[PDB]
């Protein structure tokens, strides 16, 4: 098409949904991560990760207010993890790398596994 | 803005 | 803080919620223009549009499913802002520019309105 | 993936 497109208008939608993630503004889910709670949208979750998208394209799971993640995955990780995905900044450190790439292998957000792969092999 |  | 960032993750996510759009899932508003109707998803509208902020932040407004917009508003105006939210790519022609500015006057679209003024500004 |  002959479209002009404004360059930093996805980030500023992703900065609104954050500010509405703050203020805790039409949320619709609840992600259980070993008794601890995070308030979500799950169009958000879904544009993110592979495991949401599954999720709530599921006729009787996408009408769940409240989702329980596996046992074995960390509510760090997973913090750190919802926090990127409003964001696009990871919060990626040598105390948190591996309880990070196992939550984003988990959720299947496949470039945030890439840079941890990546982090982890320098440090070898 | 910007042409794609 | 010591964060990495993922440059294409804001536009990932907004190509991601673009194919939500298309494929209708988890929309979960109507907005009827002159007797046409776009489905679309509040939390985007709310993140491009003052109009939208204020209506959905509203304790009444933000649990209506149709939403009417003022009889002075051209749908097509509406289509292509609509398209804009979703892909950031503004299809403004010279057959629609005065639809489009007046309708991203009254959805308060700040950047569409100034891109408007502009291209009206260089044809005088 | 950059240092913003
Ligand atoms: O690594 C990833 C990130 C990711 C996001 C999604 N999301 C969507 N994909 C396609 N159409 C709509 C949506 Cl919402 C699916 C798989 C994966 N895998
Ligand atoms: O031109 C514009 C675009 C725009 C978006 C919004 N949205 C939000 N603002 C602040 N926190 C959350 C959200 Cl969702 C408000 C006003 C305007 N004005
Ligand atoms: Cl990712
Ligand atoms: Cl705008």
């Amino acid at each position: 098409d002959s479209c002009i497109q404004f360059t930093r208008h996805a980030s500023d939608v992703l900065l609104n949904l954050n500010r509405l993630r703050s203020r805790d503004i039409l949320t619709d889910v609840v992600i259980v991560v070993s008794r601890e709670q995070f308030r979500a949208h799950k169009t958000v979750l879904m544009a993110c990760s592979g495991l949401f998208y599954s999720i709530f394209t599921d006729q009787l799971k996408c009408n769940l207010s409240v989702i329980n993640l596996d046992p074995e995955i960390n509510p760090e990780g997973f913090c750190i993890l919802l926090d990127f995905m409003y964001t696009s900044r990871l919060n990626l450190r040598e105390g948190n790398i591996m309880a990070v790439m196992a939550t984003a292998m988990y959720l299947q957000m496949e470039h945030v596994v890439d840079t941890c792969r990546k982090f982890i092999k320098a440090s070898e | 803005w910007v042409i794609p």
